[PDB]
């Protein structure tokens, strides 16, 4: 990645063995549960495009998802080239070339070129752009791998309300990778899919309900 | 198990519009993909429309401009609104739904001229 | 988080893999036991608002509590905006804008904006303010997840006094952490809920007995 | 904590994840066995009052001991205020206020104030003073939680002499007492509470036997 | 490796215990599965030729692969000498000698010479070149050790579609081939080698189905 | 401990959590096997007297040995005072006092005093002196805890010569903590305590034998 | 070991707890398999003679091998003294003395003397020289502990060729590590010790076959 | 079973060309290695050419400038094209294929 050193200057640093193992392990243990998207973003702090490709390439399993991710990246690269086409011409001594979609994805760029763009003034943040594309791809995968549709999450008769609600928002989180209205379905389906004795209690609560007040009522 | 039945089909003249509807047992939101295929007498089965859960509707190219496929979870039905009908549309139309393998309706006959 | 380098200058540093894993792990092992709130505060030392959101978002389970936390943060953001509204106007070259409630929570602010506020002279500590709101929210969750009311902690006939006192103060701690308020109730119910023979000993000890004196007396 | 930096200046550093986890684990594994007190002192090297409170607050169990510990701290805080009362007055621009007992314990002071006292010239070491009170409190807890009196430590019939002697001085450590007591007690109870096969050997060694000589002599009983 | 230091100067640093242990373990756990090649490249960032040889030499098993790897390196070393022959002559005081193929592979060069080439202006990156040869060699080994041809990858009757597709593209990765081959092969064998319950569903989806749509469609078969 | 920082100056550093745990664990797992004396010396690199006492005090078991160690330290302190008595007088502004035996052992000295002596020019290395005394004490303990006298190590009929020789020098190592002649007993007892079929082979080897040549012969 | 600081100056740094534990652990798990010699060399990067003795002394078992190693070191020390005898005389203020064989092995030299030689201009690398002697000694031990002669590695009738070749070169490696010498024997015995049907395939392949071609042929 | 039979050998003048071909049953892609050896009366069996699956063809040095080896999977044949034939090249030529065990043809006589 690119970090600030003890002097003000920004220098490249080797990807650490600790970070690489952490990413490989969280995928092995948690797969594509929604919380993996945060973890990737934190583990890829300051990453060059090469580093991001390294993290993704070190994943051994889940090769269907990885192939799907490549499709999303390629889709995003084409839109980059369409909105920011490369101005062609001979390059002036000591000036950098313009990054293409494939340069941002680390396929046609060198580490030194990636460092050049990221540390320029003004900076061309090829690392941050690529990370955005990867996260868009991962969101789709998390959603595909959501095991249950929200409509099928219904409280068991012996299930504590807290455990049903935990399951409910986890499923909601997996669909559309959170980042949605999160309000229309809640005011509706959470009560309808509640258990029968609890449903009567939730119905009786009236308009306006905090999550906190309803869970206390059903304790 | 899972039962599908198309209906709403028949014979209409050219330039008209028609809406086929496919009734499904259970809740339609349980299916992971549904769509419409057709076969004309003597001609091989051609693909018409597909809707996969979470995705936009996809239509065949010979129909892309003219047909629309929709799902109504309230009535548990799968609609194909055939519009701007042509003579090549004479065929038997089938809906399919896939849950743990696919299932087909009996078909509805559509004849345009 | 924000740390100083050898020059003394305040610079951003990526959140470490060790801290992230530690937080995820402590939540997995201890859930929302009262003791987790200390740990969060220490693990989030120097954190930017981005980092605090990262730590909370990497938690996979307990999504009901997380949704309650979002509600509490949003409530605190509105009061921040009401008590410190944003002065509108064109931004002067080299001047920074005023943070809104949503800027403190890291939802509508960039890392660079967050760093700008935290490193200003005088500093606008958006990280410390957001951490206050999160801890207020976590406090509410520990209370909700307290499994027993202190009134239901009664010394068993064969239970050693030391083991009973441990159970008593664990429950008291969950009920929105220790305070001086927890002491008026303590000098009373701990004795009333003691077993027969020990209660006689504690009553005979008289008023103002220290825990050391009472625990020695009932040994 | 407060650390040296690369230049001479004393700067604050966040408590590390390694130390916090280490402290929580030693309490889980060893509870309040006497050896935990040295570990606490080493893990809290350079700690601010805030850091010390974090370490104590992250302990989940043993809340009887923790509440008892709070009582001891408050007693020591009151004595601090009595011997070093706070001089009242308007504060001069750029001068520090005087720390009260409660400021040393980190209850009413901010991190910046704590850093200010510790980095003054001359330094007012509020962190080191608080650690003294905490260690005083932990000493009382280890003694209370010692499970056996030495009077009840007697060598088992098949117990190796080394293991009985190990148990003997471990109990003495929790009981702490003094060095005079530790040497009077050995000259007494260690021989009488020994097993009879070892006792005959120890008696035959005569007066003035070193601890080293008895343990070598008794390596045969098994 | 060669690292940036705190000042701008490039200095040598010992290979770390964390990296060495990590490399030995990935080989023990994953052998020569395709994902090991990226890990090697990341763990060997900035490596000198000496460091790369240490990493390879610490592997205890798989000595057939290691000996095969040595053969590939020697082939690449000979080609280096042919395209970049060494200019012979007396060496001028303070000038570097020219690296041969065998110097790049770390067999006949000293650490100081390796550091000299890598830190020259312009730099002669003997470390990066050698890593290229090693990765070329490892690619051949992963392909040889691929246990199954895609032609033999067929979906099991109770196998979830995701798992068959996972197996399919894992095999393609070891087989590496090309992107044209990977896209021609999918349009072919993935449907025919699917289970019959899934095959009926995939056939009914029609032409132009995305990989994403088929995996969603087939989530019912279980 | 006292270490060199990035500038030439020698500064104090907190004992690390990694070192403390390592010392506690090696004692728990290996007890007083002879190789523990090396490990202690390496883990106590640069240690102040306080740090050395910390390492010894964090040991929970083996309190018989620890009490024996205290006796040896006290014995060494008296000899220090006898050979280097303290010159008495009023201390000159900015001059250090002279260390006594008890100051070297960290019982009557402050950390600052210990640092003062160790970083003086010329340095008074109170840390190194105390470490020597501790190692003398540990050597006696290792010897006491040697489970077998060398005279009783004899090769079994089915024991590979290599395994007997491994046992032989381990026992020799425990007695007198190595650091002995290591030659008179070897030219003698190793052959006599060998197994009968091997003894004939070893006897037949003749004068002069490398350890390597004898083990090959008996392979 | 000796490392440079930010000034570039060569300074001593304590051996780390991670390296010491790693060495003890690798010996426990791998014993004296040939692959341990690489690991030792990497773990002892920059080591002083004191550090190398520390690493070897912390090994608890295998004391026969350690005693053989001491013999080899002592043999190498005598040849060092014979080829580089020490010039006798009074030492000039600010001049250092000449290292003897025993000074290189760290037995009669102090750390300060060791640092002086290693950091001189020109440097006298007593650490690298001692490491040479130790590795020479370890090489002899791996050969002694090789369990099988290469002549006894014969392909089983049902053994896959790949698994047989792995066994073949493991044995060859133990026999004083890989070399070019190990290649004259390889082109011969690997074929002669192959199973019937594969031998016919390898013979038909002709001279100069690469391992890749032979291993493919017999698959 | 795997069966091979060579043909096309004979007596030719110097400088001519010839293509020996070894027909194999089944598909040649199933074999893990194939090649050509020759033995003349009184001459020891000598190695001529080898093709291993996925690898480039290797030829002996005594034939390297003049002979070429190719494989036509269409005709299921292993071809050795020999130009500039010399009298010292006179020998019987054998093909081999490696599956499970090693299989050999019966040979074809070449006389220059």
């Amino acid at each position: 990645p690119i970090v600030q050193n003890l002097q003000g200057q920004m220098v490249h640093q080797c990807i650490s063995p600790r970070t690489l193992n952490a990413w490989v392990k969280v995928v092995e243990e948690k797969a594509f549960s929604p919380e993996v998207i945060p973890m990737f973003s934190a583990l890829s702090c300051g990453a060059t495009p090469q580093d991001l490709n390294t993290m993704l390439n070190t994943v051994g399993g889940h090769q269907a998802a990885m192939q799907m991710l490549k499709e999303t990246i390629n889709e995003e690269a084409a839109e980059w080239d369409r909105l920011h086409p490369v101005h062609a011409g001979p390059i002036a001594p000591g000036q950098m070339r313009e990054p293409r979609g494939s340069d941002i994805a680390g396929t046609t760029s060198t580490l030194q070129e990636q460092i050049g763009w990221m540390t320029h003034n003004p900076p061309i943040p090829v690392g941050e752009i690529y990370k955005r594309w990867i996260i868009l791809g991962l969101n789709k995968i998390v959603r595909m791998y959501s095991p249950t549709s929200i409509l099928d999450i219904r409280q068991g008769p012996k299930e504590p309300f807290r455990d049903y609600v935990d399951r409910f928002y986890k499923t909601l989180r997996a669909e559309q990778a959170s980042q949605e209205v999160k309000n229309a379905a809640t005011e509706t389906l959470l009560v309808q899919n509640a258990n029968p004795d609890c449903k009567t209690i939730l119905k009786a609560l009236g308009p306006g309900a905090t999550l906190e007040e309803m869970m206390t009522a059903c304790q | 198990d899972v039962q599908l039945q198309e209906s709403g089909g028949g014979l209409v003249q050219a330039g008209g519009s028609l809406r086929l509807s496919c009734a499904a047992s259970g809740s339609i939101s349980r299916f992971n993909a549904m769509g419409w295929w057709r076969q004309a007498p003597g001609k091989e089965r051609e693909f018409v429309a597909r809707i996969v859960k979470g995705f936009d509707p996809v239509l065949a190219d010979s129909v892309k401009g003219r047909f629309t496929i929709s799902i109504d979870s309230a009535e548990n039905t799968l609609a194909l609104q055939m519009n701007r009908l042509k003579p090549e549309d004479t065929a038997v139309y089938y809906c399919f739904a896939a849950l743990d393998t696919a299932y087909w309706g009996q078909g509805t006959q559509v004849t345009v001229s």
